[PDB]
RNA sequence: CCGAAGCUUCGGCUUCGGCAGGAGAGGUA
């Protein structure tokens, strides 16, 4: 309902969502932008966000 | 023209005018 | 075949403001770059003198009118921009214009100091009816180029001084023309005819010599190696 | 802005208002040029935005019925001969008659020469009927244009869109410190300045008795004496300067209707909105790429394009609760350094140069001291100029002030503004661009005698926009500036048969006039371009084609091909870069949603709209968007820590949660909606901080 | 209903490209297929 | 390649920086995590004892830690694993 | 690079300057440094030159119709109050220089700076993401300069004269330096055909095969060229290993060269090459002699008789209407047809008179700007115009803009300049709505994996055969078969395979397929992907912006919507659509 | 008057016959006054010597192919016009090249007429392969600049004296670019970046050392009309 | 959050003082 309420016809979607007791899982671009989180695209996905970097053994030993 | 003191500005017009604005 | 005749200069006087200079025989090609080298130094870096501030008595800013003069202060200011002044001292000198009564204020009413001479005793500065007097105090200085107005409260001054724009160039118009000699038997040369017209403060042959000193002293950081 | 805009405002017909149309309801059929507009409305002058076709201008000869219907004049014709009797006809009565055309050959007696004439039939149908049915005739070729469109020379050579822009941009010019009349004009400029009313004309005949900078005294022939005062350095509605100057001597004889004093944009009685500059049409190293303009430095050292701008500010003294505000020099919390200006009353002194931060008038609001506040009028950010006048109103000397207030001062500040990079220039034909570079006078292309050019325009923009009137204007301007003389030793040449006898010779710096739809042909221009006079030395710089050979001021060699040279009329537009620059790091914030304020006067930020987020999401930048939306706009707790981290040189912290989301949640909860934020195992989060 | 799902996607990706190709604008077909794919994603129940 | 030396923000060339990584979305995180370590080393050396490593290559006069991180990446002095 | 005013950079970079000012012992406290910064003391103009070093900013212009409406530059301090923009980004920004304004934003953290420096830099975004064509290309002035430079003029000064008896070749040069020294003296013209010995320039393919055969060690191997000087000075701008071109640089040729360089070389040499092509274009535009007068716009030699012959038939139709033969639509039709033939007869009695050096001809014939319809309107005859509905007025406008229209022709001409201006301010509404509706539906399509290992696909036409037995290439094949992944191997006449499953479709693969008698091919398309959420990289194919396979995590949906939407709106504004 | 900031020249040897002189800081506008005149003084004032005519044997008429050699006369001219020669005389001299036998005649075979020297004695003139003999009589004179072939009319003395072009200049390619620098709060200053490429008989540094001595005497005809005139004194070294 | 004033051991502590919404019209790209 968060992504559909901000597109068109706010009153109708809000009324239907209230009657049906809907739940939002916050798994889209618009919802993550609205609540203030990292969008699930580009550098905000799990593979790229959890990269661990440390100097190699040889460089650490040399310096 | 038609003004008491005005600069002399020569014109290229070839038609005459029977009315004033 | 290599030439040996060193270029030689020669002047001819057409008036007291205009003169021509011939410089033959240059090398095939080297006839337009020398002309532009001297024109670009003759129309920029020649020192002179110009007024840099005025102080009328009774006025405070430049957006007002004096009583008895047929112009405001912005037209006396825009009419004090065509005054050809001269100087010999490197320090501000204060002149004085004091005229009164019916008439027309010209440039011959500026009593000069001792070392400054106005070279235009017939320009216009204002018209007076029988109800006004003009007391001005012009400050003359020396310099080079075009410096904009030196602000007031950024120099430690009072509230009556009116800064003014100063143009210090004594030169008016400069051009050249080349007469090429493209014959056979590979004996070619050139010929430049420079024309220098100065305003009235510097003779047409002292500007060429200030540009010749500037260029004989800037092309010396090249022959410093050998 | 200038007299032309004021005159045009009073002649506007608007289709909106309480009883007309709407910008959304109006379609595409109410914004068209109906065939019945001929002589009643101008088809060219119209706005360019959402009000295109909903606002128009009345024509020069039009007049209004006692019912509300616009009329237009015609000449009655009988038996194929045009008479000189004028009858005014409305659009509903001219559809039963055949009306001829203004540009129709008429003999000495008044009989049509051509066997067939171009007429206008019932339903605006144009036809080529044999000339024996005509019943009416036009009064003049400029019957169908307004007062601002009738000021463009060579209008019939321009496309409609470019003439539209030229007419709209002639009303945005600013007055300059010195004015000069066009070298090439149209003849409408004299009666467009007297009727506007910004000049002073004499109401009777007499001799001039006294002339000064601010009054003129005229003695009439009967004995009465009348004196006229002047407005010196007055501020207009838009911050420009309105200055009047006398143009008469001390012994002249004056006739009724003669112009006595000049005005803002007037030169000897005729409107002058720009200056005459020497032009060259050529590309130059890419500095005039894509509608940019290159200027010379002689236009800055000689004050050619300079305008005064005056601004106004005001403060009050409304009695508060405890005690009442009182303007005084005593501002405890401030020292004596920033108090030299303020005289012994609390107001600045006429003549003091102010910066951005200077105190103009100081006021201390009390409590009835050690209770006074620092409430002193300051100069808004980025503003300067000398104080040219004050105006103090007090009720103690008997004056009508709004109840509650006890002191209202009004300060004025003027600044002489020059030309610079980013300022907008324009012409009368649709030319328009900002200034890209200003060059030294030794770096500029120059003619054979050493005369530099003043402005350079690109040649790639002319052919594809179909405004070729500017090249004709430059040719005619050069011919008028230099002066010409036609030889008639063996009779008048064939191309000069129809020229008047006063146009066969002219002096240098002559003023000419080419009416809007009956002017100079092209054979006449081609013949005049080969008769111009030489200069001081017996040299002719511009040849028979209107082209001249220029030298290169940076390298010295001549350009390999001749270039077009001439004179053109250039105006300065009221879109200056000093009024559009803005920047901000931190400043005031809003109240409900704690986002930065909006606008330039309130030190606001720039909107990062919806379309700008799609580009960020398509680039893949997930961290830039998050930072742009949380710690730079709404995260109240993160803004301060971010500032401290930047100052201390540490790492930027992790963003929190925006405040606008909480405002939205309370909005949804106020409509009786049970919206909650759950966790991974129920147990709704509080979402209110506080711990 | 007459032909099947595969022919509606050709009819759509062609009728949309004709309009753009008439005026001389070049867009790859892989950009219209992304939007057409979302227009055919649901099923209507007849009897449950 | 046969290019002239890059200047300013185009050094090191990205067509060689992209040969040490899997895609252009991992280089961003690689550099942005090395830069934070360099800044922490700078801001912890003057206070107490830390566990991070300083710039493995010689810095300039006043260089941003991002530039040092990219120069270290280009010289093949680091290693990383993907989540 | 960009140019940033000092008074704007001071306000944008305030805290970094305050930190540097306190650190460098120019102040005592943070409040003192803040006051000193706010007072513009002369100590803050030197730290604000290493503060802004290597710190990118973002430039934005509204409307933002696609991705390239935001780009990252490296600021430079200039004098004035205006921002300086590179000439080559105006096509992507759609920005002229008659009053536009742009906004500046400042990244703060390390991740934002890294994204701005890596993902968004202007020199990395050259190819358009919707069609793969280059956007940062020479245009307008540069095209004229580079078309003038590389033009061969027959019979010029100092050309090659194959003489005998009296004197030898007289016009063979031993090096480009000797040719330049001769051209500095006036003996030789830049556009005169000569023979010059080239040493550091790579020969064309056929010359290389004829001379060296095995390989050309171009660092020091000499050959002979039959070209002009301008072509040599143009070829000295391309990379070292690029073979000699020897062609006139129409805009199509430049686009082809740029596309080849972009697809076969790294992305840094292309950015370094466009910057040096622009310099030569701007230098040679001012010495090409393109200028407008009123003696260069010539009239058709015999227009009077053409119009007379096409007017007699019109009064004949009129007489026939007076006799009642036709109703009113037939009169209209016949009039229209006569006046739609006379117009193009003037066109074809004007396109021959004009000499091929006239600026008006050489500005539209070089591909810089404009059509020939405008040139016919300006100097020939405007033609039939439309009425307030949509029909053509029988009476034509027979006068050009060079001779001036009359009052009635000018009045009837105003019905087509108002329509365009109302559509410019009304169609953009529908265009915007369309964009916004397209973005929202396809906002959940994201590349999620690398390969779904599906076997389905679609069939692509890929050229058709003529009855004679010669294949005809499909007119629309760049936008339907290029940049795709094969689904099944391409076999022919029960023989071997030319390309294998899982290979991109470039032009070599296309010509190999075409030269074996294969028309129908099966590709992998997004319409038949097996991935549950989002799509996979192999099915999508190749990314148009970079020219390689796609990256896991991109937002294909937004890209697509933007692409589609942009064309429409732009077309509306400039103009149908 | 003083200049404020004194310019300084610095070099940057790239190769052995190529350098890159930089002159900064230059007052606003003086980067284009010093560029074109140094380029032209460098490419048309330094004296030198070069070949001005040849007389190959066996060519009474049609200059197409010479018996024995594997090259046309135009390639022989192109290879006998890139010879870096120098002469310490005044009037025309005469040289000879006579190699007979299967081999490759090179510049190390022109016997020098005691006074003229060849500085690149490793260049290939021709490849005598079909067992023949080459006999060339050259005339090396001195001059300045690039002089196009002086087509003569001896009508007898020029039995087959092919006239060639003469590259007398010891410099081969000069190019200049004016940049911009910052001195304090004022940008828009200037910086000249020359680029001289010479031959093998002069070094790139004696060129911008003998091209500032034929211009401190060409602009010295002006500073002699009135010695006391006042200019922009540059300052102490 | 900013300013003024004190203690200040130099981390900081204390007193006082201070706010920003709608509607309409015209214009630039
Ligand atoms: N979104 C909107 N943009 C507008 C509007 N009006 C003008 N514009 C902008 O004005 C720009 C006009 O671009 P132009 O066609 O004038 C540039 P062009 O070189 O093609 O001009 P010509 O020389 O006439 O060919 C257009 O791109 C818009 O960005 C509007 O109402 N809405
Ligand atoms: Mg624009
Ligand atoms: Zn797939």
């Amino acid at each position: 309902w968060l992504s559909a309420a901000s597109f068109q016809e706010t009153t109708r979607v809000l009324t239907d969502a209230a009657i049906n007791c809907r739940s939002d899982k916050l798994n889209g671009l618009k919802e993550n932008v609205i609540i203030g989180k990292l969008i699930p695209a580009g550098t905000g996905i799990n593979r790229y966000r959890n990269i661990a970097v440390q100097p190699t053994e040889e460089a650490r030993a040399a310096a | 023209n038609s003004v008491p003191g005005a600069p002399n500005r020569v014109s290229f017009a070839k038609l005459r005018e029977p009315l004033e604005v | 075949m290599l030439i040996s005749q060193r270029p030689t200069l020669s002047e001819d006087v057409l008036t007291d403001n205009r003169s021509q200079f011939v410089i033959e025989p240059l090398e095939p090609g080297f006839g337009y770059t020398l002309g532009n080298s001297l024109r670009r130094t003759l129309l920029s870096s020649i020192p002179g003198a110009a007024v840099t501030s005025i102080r009328i008595d009774g006025v405070l800013h430049e957006f007002t009118t004096v009583p008895g003069v047929k112009e405001d202060v912005t037209e006396i200011i825009l009419n004090l921009k065509s005054l050809v002044v001269s100087s010999e001292e490197d320090e501000p000198v204060t002149m004085y214009l004091r005229k009164q009564g019916p008439g027309e204020v010209t440039a011959g009413d500026i009593v000069p100091p001792a070392g400054v001479t106005v070279h235009n005793p017939g320009m216009h500065i204002a018209t007076l009816n029988d109800k006004g007097k003009l007391e001005v105090e012009l400050v003359v200085e020396r310099g080079r180029g075009y410096v904009p107005a030196v602000q007031n409260r950024a120099s430690g001054a009072e509230i009556g001084r009116i800064p003014v724009d100063s143009i210090y160039s004594p030169v008016l118009k400069v051009t050249y023309k080349v007469d090429a000699t493209r014959v056979e038997q590979r004996t070619d040369f050139d010929k430049l005819i420079l024309d220098v017209e100065t305003k009235n403060s510097i003779s047409p042959r002292d500007a060429l010599a200030s540009a010749g000193k500037t260029l004989v002293e800037l092309f010396g950081l090249a022959r410093e190696l050998n | 802005n200038n007299p032309l805009s004021g005159l045009t405002h009073k002649r506007r017909l608007s289709a909106l208002g309480p009883g007309g149309l709407s910008r959304e309801r109006a379609g595409l059929e109410v914004r068209d040029v109906h065939p019945s507009h001929y002589g009643r409305m101008c088809p060219i002058e119209t706005p360019e935005g959402p009000n295109i076709g909903l606002i128009g201008s009345l024509s020069v000869y039009a007049r209004v019925n006692p019912f509300g219907f616009i009329e237009t004049p015609y000449r009655k014709v009988v038996d194929g001969v045009v008479s000189d009797e004028i009858v005014y006809l409305t659009a509903d009565e001219e559809d039963r008659h055949v009306v001829a055309q203004a540009n129709s050959p008429i003999d000495a007696d008044g009989r049509f020469v051509e066997p067939r004439v171009l007429v206008r039939r019932k339903a605006g149908e144009v036809e080529y009927v044999p000339s024996s049915e005509v019943d009416y005739m036009d009064v003049s070729p400029r019957q169908m244009v307004s007062v601002a469109t009738a000021m463009i020379p060579f209008l019939e050579h321009d496309d409609a869109n470019r003439a539209l822009m030229g007419a709209n941009m002639q009303r945005q010019a600013v007055p300059l410190v010195r004015s000069e009349a066009p070298l090439v004009g149209t003849g409408m400029e004299l009666r467009a300045a007297i009727d506007a009313g910004d000049v002073v004309v004499a109401e009777e005949s007499g001799v001039i008795e006294e002339v000064s900078a601010d009054y003129i005294t005229v003695m009439h022939d009967n004995g009465t004496r009348r004196t006229y005062r002047m407005r010196k350095f007055a501020r207009s509605n838009h911050g420009t300067c309105a200055n009047q100057c006398p143009i008469v001597d001390a012994g002249d004889r004056v006739e009724a209707g003669q112009v006595i004093a000049d005005g803002p944009c007037t030169d000897d009685g005729e409107m002058a909105l720009g200056k005459n500059l020497l032009v060259a049409i050529m590309p130059w190293e890419g500095h005039n790429y894509e509608d940019a303009i290159i200027l010379s430095n002689r236009l800055v050292e000689e004050d050619v394009l300079t305008s005064i701008h005056i601004e106004e500010h005001e403060i009050d003294a409304r009695d508060t609760k405890l005690g009442a505000e009182e303007i005084t020099r005593d501002i405890p919390n401030i020292s004596d350094e920033v108090l030299a200006d303020l005289d012994e009353r609390g107001i600045v002194r006429i003549g003091a140069e102010v910066r951005d931060g200077d105190i103009l008038v100081g006021k201390v609001t009390p409590k009835g001291a050690r209770e006074v506040r620092d409430t002193s009028l300051k100069v808004p950010h980025g503003e300067s100029g000398k104080v040219i006048g004050i105006r103090v109103f007090s009720r103690e000397d008997e004056d009508e002030l709004p109840a509650g207030v006890n002191e209202l001062v009004r300060v004025y500040v003027a600044q002489k503004r020059k030309i610079s990079d980013g300022d907008k220039l324009a012409g009368r034909h649709g030319n328009k661009g900002v200034i890209g570079k200003i060059l030294p006078v030794e770096d500029m292309p120059f003619l054979a005698d050493g005369t530099p050019v003043d402005i350079i325009l690109n040649t790639h923009g002319v052919p594809r926009r179909m405004n070729i009137g500017q090249i004709l204007e430059t040719h005619l301007g050069w011919c008028a500036h230099s002066g010409w003389k036609v030889d008639a030793a063996k009779g008048v040449p064939d191309w000069a048969a129809r020229l008047p006898d006063e146009l066969l010779e002219a002096q240098p710096n002559a003023i000419v006039s080419t009416p809007v739809f009956d002017g100079a042909q092209e054979a006449e221009l081609q013949g005049l371009l080969s008769c111009t006079l030489p200069n001081r030395d017996g040299d002719v710089l511009v040849d028979a084609d209107g082209k001249a050979m220029l030298f290169d001021g940076r390298s010295g060699e001549p350009f390999p091909y001749p270039v077009t040279v001439g004179y053109m009329y250039i105006m300065k537009l009221h879109h200056l870069v000093d009024d559009k620059i803005h920047a901000r790091s931190t400043g005031p914030y809003s109240m409900i949603t704690q986002q930065p304020l909006g606008g330039k006067a309130q030190f606001g930020g720039q909107r990062f709209g919806e379309m700008e987020c799609w580009a960020m999401q398509a680039y893949g930048a997930a961290y830039t968007l998050q930072e742009l939306l949380t710690i730079k706009s709404d995260d109240t707790v993160g803004r301060v820590k971010v500032y401290e981290a930047i100052v201390k040189g540490e790492n930027i912290p992790e963003p929190g949660i925006p405040e606008s989301f909480k405002v939205l949640l309370k909005e949804l909860q106020s409509l009786c909606l049970n919206v909650e934020v759950l966790s991974s195992d129920g147990a709704a989060i509080e979402l209110r901080e506080g711990e | 209903r007459v032909q099947g799902p595969r022919e509606v996607q050709i009819h759509l990706v062609r009728e949309v490209q004709e309009v753009y190709r008439a005026q001389g604008v070049s867009i790859h077909d892989k950009h219209i297929e992304v939007i057409v794919r979302q227009m055919l994603r649901r099923v209507t129940i007849i009897d449950s | 390649g046969g290019y002239d030396t890059p200047l300013g923000i185009t050094n090191p060339p990205i067509d060689e920086l992209l040969d040490r990584v899997s895609s252009k979305y991992a280089l961003v995180i690689y550099a942005a995590k090395r830069a934070r370590q360099i800044n922490d080393y700078y801001n912890q050396l003057g206070e107490g004892i830390l566990e991070y490593v300083g710039p493995l290559v010689e810095p300039g006069l006043q260089e941003k830690p991002l530039s040092i991180a990219l120069r270290e990446i280009h010289a093949d002095l680091l290693e990383h694993t993907e989540g | 690079q960009c140019g940033l005013p000092k008074l704007m950079a001071l306000e944008l970079f305030k805290p970094f300057v305050m930190k540097r000012l306190v650190d460098l012992n120019h102040a005592q406290n943070i409040k003192s440094a803040k006051r000193m910064v706010e007072r513009q003391r002369p100590q803050v103009w030197d730290v604000l030159e290493e503060v802004i070093a290597e710190h990118p900013v973002l430039l934005n212009r509204a409307p933002t119709l696609h991705r390239l409406g935001i780009q990252a530059f490296e600021p430079m301090l200039v004098e004035g109050k205006a921002i300086q923009l590179h000439p080559l980004v105006c096509e992507a920004f759609n920005a002229d220089f008659d009053g536009d304004q742009m906004a500046v934003h400042l990244p703060l953290s390390a991740e934002a700076q890294a994204e701005a420096r890596i993902l968004m830099l202007s020199s990395n975004n050259i190819l358009s993401p919707a069609s793969g064509r280059p956007l940062a290309m020479p245009r307008l002035d540069m095209v004229t300069g580079l078309y003038y430079l590389t033009t061969e003029v027959p019979g010029d000064t100092g050309e090659y004269q194959p003489a005998s008896g009296d004197h030898p070749e007289t016009g063979v040069y031993s090096s480009p330096a000797e040719a330049i020294m001769a051209a500095d003296r006036g003996v030789l013209s830049v556009r005169a055909k000569i023979k010059v010995r080239l040493t550091q320039l790579r020969p064309p393919v056929e010359i290389e095969a004829e001379l060296f055969g095995h390989s050309g060690w171009q660092p020091g191997d000499a050959w002979m060229a039959e070209t002009t000087l301008g072509r040599v000075m143009f070829n000295e701008l391309l990379p070292l290993g690029y073979p000699f071109v020897n062609k006139q640089m129409h805009k199509k040729v430049q686009a082809a060269i740029i596309n080849d360089l972009a697809e076969r070389y790294p992305m840094i040499v292309v950015a370094q090459t466009v910057d040096k092509l622009k310099d030569a274009g701007f230098y040679w535009a001012t010495r090409s002699g393109v200028t407008v007068s009123m003696a260069d716009v010539l009239v058709p030699p015999r227009k009077k008789e053409i119009l007379d012959h096409y007017e007699e038939r019109a009064d004949k139709v009129e007489k026939q209407f007076q006799r009642g033969a036709l109703n009113h639509d037939e009169r209209n039709e016949a009039l229209v047809e006569i006046w739609k033939e006379a117009t193009d007869e003037v066109g074809q009695a004007l396109r021959e008179h004009y000499p091929d050096d006239n600026p008006i001809i050489t500005i539209v014939d070089s591909g810089a700007t404009g059509n020939f319809t405008q040139t016919r309107t300006l100097a020939g005859m405007k033609g039939l115009v439309t009425n307030p509905k949509g029909e053509f007025i029988p009476r034509p406008v027979k006068s050009s803009f060079r001779e001036g229209l009359t009052v009635l022709e000018y009045f009837i001409n105003t019905h087509g300049a108002r329509k365009g201006l109302a559509d410019t301010a009304l169609r953009t509404a529908d265009s915007g709505y369309l964009t916004r509706r397209l973005v929202d539906v396809s906002q959940d399509v994201i590349v999620r994996e690398h390969d779904c290992q599906t076997e389905r696909g679609i069939v692509v036409e890929l050229a058709e055969r003529a009855p004679d037995g010669t294949l005809i290439r499909d007119p629309y094949i760049e936008t339907s078969a290029y940049a795709r992944t094969l689904g099944t191997d391409a076999v022919d006449e029960a023989g071997n395979v030319i390309v294998e499953r899982g290979q991109d479709l470039g032009d070599p693969e296309i010509d190999a397929l075409l030269a074996a008698g294969i028309t129908q091919v099966k590709v992998r398309s997004v319409l038949t992907c097996a991935t549950s959420t989002g799509v996979c990289a192999t099915c999508y194919g190749r990314s148009m912006a970079t020219g390689k396979l796609v990256d896991i995590g991109e937002a294909v949906g937004i890209v697509a919507a933007q692409s589609i939407g942009e064309p429409g709106t732009q077309l509306t504004m400039r103009t149908d659509i």
